[PDB]
């Protein structure tokens, strides 16, 4: 089942500053009170991060190119954002990865889904509307896991697809800022190392409707792209990353 | 010492001759797998990471995702056991230089052995800051330095005293 | 600890012996340098208990009896202001004995002038 | 910055030691920088080539370190000879030499 | 300007950093030598007319 | 082939840096002597013979 949503209001996507966000742990190695230089796929400091809104009539679900890696920021309340879709053509011709968290449990699937042009979730005011794909023919991997999830929550994710391994780095931050991204430092811990071995070039996030037509709950998300660069990471006495330096940002950090 | 200096007569002094590389006792393989032993120099194999070191209890509180531990010089000094979720420090197996303190062979053939940076409990045995000295009788009297040992310690012949 | 590596390394000859000899020469040279700089007197001179030097005060350079290291306040400040096959050999002269040598030189140059450097 | 001259010597020695240990993590064109990985992953006919590459790289690093240490030791020996001269001529006597 | 050569050169580690650091030390040492030899007075004296 | 060129050029550069450091030590000794001569011969009268 697919439904076209035809009550959107046309508006260009916004842009804002990344500040010092998008940092993650490059490896599984504990380090204490030391500075470590890494050449990985990182998000540049103070970069131009794309801003999308869900407000009421704005319902932003475009399909974006994956590039070499994706930083996803979510200024979220009431859990509108439920998952993501990764693939190349997003149909049954190729194989696609699906990440969802519905009302009960977290499901990770790798199938050849026949995706809708406008896929979404839906909550009736209870969640009773699932319109993501019309078919799923060749499923090669299934994985059921723990629940991952004024704006009250900052949910930061980093997705990488290197050597057939899809790395999900995650961090949850209690925030109280109303509109934009908070300015601060929070290192993203690696959450899921996923053995897919498939080509990913395009992605699309999943939102949830509110029914009483449909209403979009208040949410905002940010999309940034990773580039290969070096960061200098600082590790304190407790082994928590507290600060980082972008070596290619400005001559002082160089 | 005679073999090291390529001479059958050795002058008075301290001569570094060899290294005391403690040999590994057992082999421990841990997987998420034999039993784990501690406070011994063993050949460890933690999830495909092999080496030789003493595995002791650690005070480092690891984050739940981290498994290994590195120092400034990028050497693995901490590990997490896969069977039981605990943290272990790897101290490297005891090593140091082995120096021989002797007077002239014209005078005497008695020698003393200095193990540099080696505790005396894991090797006339006296513990110095320079290392463990075996074969020299420690005295409380102070004399002029004849053969330098280090850290204010000197050796002489009168038997060999330190 | 690789025995195959050592067997292959023996094919290269006495490079390791040369490097160990050079490092040993540097290590004994450092002790020789300290011996040359600080041990210029064979008599340990001591200041009188009464510090009557005609109004001259040497308390900032003489050793402090209250401190366990027996260092001067200036020397204590100087020590406060300085912050796989690898071993570090300790120096032959400890900081206490180097401080004792400087104390002996200070006592000689205070109580005897330049006479202790040229004889009795 | 009063005691910078001693601090430079300490920093240079620590930095040289740190770089010497960091050179162990380089494979020098071999498949890996770890000998145990080569012994466990390859047969001896190719393993001898891999350890030969690691041995020549580490030997070049160690020779470079020893050469730098010898040059720094010569500089410190010159400084110590100067310090001994100052101890003899300024402390143990009164010097007419200007500055 | 060869990218492949630089990629192979990265396998050898921090040799280039060592060489650059040594040359930088020599370069600052030359200026220190010139300061020690010639800059021993902080007053610029001039002869009478 | 690039590895052979890299090791040859790196050996040449390390050799050049080694003699540069040795010459730097010699020039530093000469400069220290020159500073001593500037302090003792120009800024004062020296009793030291020759
Ligand atoms: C929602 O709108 C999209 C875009 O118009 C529809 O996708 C089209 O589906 C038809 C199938 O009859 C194709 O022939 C078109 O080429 C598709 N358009 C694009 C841009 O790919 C989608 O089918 C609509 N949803 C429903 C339920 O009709
Ligand atoms: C020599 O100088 C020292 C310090 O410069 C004098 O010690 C000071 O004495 C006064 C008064 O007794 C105290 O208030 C200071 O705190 C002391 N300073 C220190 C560092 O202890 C000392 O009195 C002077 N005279 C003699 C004869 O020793
Ligand atoms: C971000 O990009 C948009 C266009 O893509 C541009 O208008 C905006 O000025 C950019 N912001 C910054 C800070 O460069
Ligand atoms: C991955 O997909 C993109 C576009 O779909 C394509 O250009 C690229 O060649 C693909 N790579 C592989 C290895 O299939
Ligand atoms: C959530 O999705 C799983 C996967 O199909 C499904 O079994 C479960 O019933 C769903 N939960 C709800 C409340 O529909
Ligand atoms: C994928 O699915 C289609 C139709 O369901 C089928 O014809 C094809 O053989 C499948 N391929 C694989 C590799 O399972
Ligand atoms: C590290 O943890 C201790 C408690 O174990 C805490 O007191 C200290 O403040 C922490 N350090 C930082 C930088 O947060």
């Amino acid at each position: 089942q697919c439904v076209n949503l035809t009550t959107r209001t046309q508006l260009p996507p916004a842009y804002t500053n990344s500040f010092t966000r998008g940092v993650y742990y490059p490896d599984k190695v504990f380090r204490s009170s030391v500075l470590h230089s890494t050449q990985d796929l990182f998000l540049p400091f103070f970069s131009n991060v794309t801003w999308f809104h869900a407000i009421h009539k704005r319902f932003d679900n475009p399909v974006l190119p994956f590039n070499d890696g994706v930083y996803f920021a979510s200024t979220e309340k009431s859990n509108i954002i439920r998952g993501w879709i990764f693939g190349t053509t997003l149909d049954s011709k190729t194989q696609s990865l699906l990440i969802v968290n519905n009302a009960t449990n977290v499901v990770i699937k790798v199938c050849e889904f026949q995706f809708c042009n406008d896929p979404f979730l839906g909550v009736y005011y209870m969640e009773s509307e699932f319109r993501v794909y019309s078919s799923a023919n060749n499923c090669t991997f299934e994985y059921v896991s723990q629940p991952f999830l004024n704006f009250k929550n900052l949910r930061e994710f980093v997705f990488k697809n290197i050597d057939g391994y899809f790395k999900i780095y995650s961090k949850h931050t209690p925030i109280n800022l109303v509109r934009d991204l908070p300015q601060g430092f929070s290192a993203l811990e690696p959450l899921v190392d996923l053995p897919i071995g498939i080509n990913i070039t395009r992605f699309q996030t999943l939102l949830a409707l509110h029914r009483s037509g449909w209403t979009a709950g208040a949410a905002a998300y940010y999309v940034g792209y990773l580039q290969p660069r070096t960061f200098l990471l600082k590790y304190n006495e407790n082994g928590t990353i507290t600060d980082a330096v972008d070596c290619a940002l400005d001559p002082l950090s160089e | 010492t005679k073999c090291t200096l390529k001479s059958f007569t050795v002058e008075k002094g301290i001569y570094q001759t060899s290294n005391f590389r403690v040999q590994p006792t057992e082999s421990i393989v841990r997987f998420p797998s034999t039993n784990l032993v501690k406070n011994k120099c063993v050949n460890f194999n933690f999830n495909g990471l092999t080496g030789t070191g003493v595995l002791t209890e650690s005070n480092k509180k690891f984050l739940p995702f981290q498994q290994f531990g590195r120092d400034i010089a990028d050497t693995t000094d901490a590990v997490r056991d896969p069977q039981t979720l605990e943290i272990l420090d790897i101290t490297p197996c005891s090593f140091g230089g082995v120096s021989v303190i002797t007077p002239g062979t014209n005078t005497s053939n008695q020698v003393a052995v200095l193990y540099q940076g080696v505790n005396c409990t894991e090797v006339n045995v006296f513990q110095t800051r320079a290392g463990c000295l075996i074969g020299a009788e420690h005295v409380n009297n102070s004399y002029e330095c004849d053969i330098p040992i280090g850290a204010g310690i000197c050796a002489s012949y009168q038997s060999i005293i330190a | 600890d690789s025995t195959e590596c050592s067997n292959l390394l023996l094919q290269y000859g006495s490079f390791c012996t040369q490097l160990n000899r050079a490092l040993t020469g540097i290590a004994v040279e450092q002790d020789k340098n300290t011996q040359e700089v600080f041990a210029q007197v064979k008599q340990i001179y001591k200041t009188p208990p009464i510090k009557d030097f005609g109004g001259f005060n040497f308390s900032q350079i003489l050793p402090d009896p209250s401190k366990p290291s027996k260092r001067s306040p200036i020397e204590d400040l100087l020590f406060n202001k300085v912050t796989n096959g690898l071993t570090v050999l300790p120096p032959l002269l400890t900081d206490e004995m180097i401080a004792q040598y400087t104390s002996a030189l200070l006592a000689g140059t205070i109580t005897s002038g330049w006479t202790f450097g040229a004889g009795p | 910055s009063a005691l910078g001259k001693l601090q430079d010597v300490v920093n240079q020695n620590a930095q040289a030691l740190n770089t010497l240990v960091k050179q162990l993590s380089s494979n020098f064109g071999a498949i890996s920088s770890v000998l145990n990985d080569i012994l466990s992953r390859l047969d001896p006919p190719e393993a001898e080539v891999q350890i030969d590459r690691l041995i020549t790289g580490r030997l070049q690093s160690l020779q470079t370190y020893v050469t730098q240490q010898l040059i720094r030791a010569a500089e410190i020996r010159a400084s110590a000879n100067l310090a001994a001269t100052k101890m003899s001529e300024c402390v143990l006597g009164q010097s007419k030499r200007v500055d």
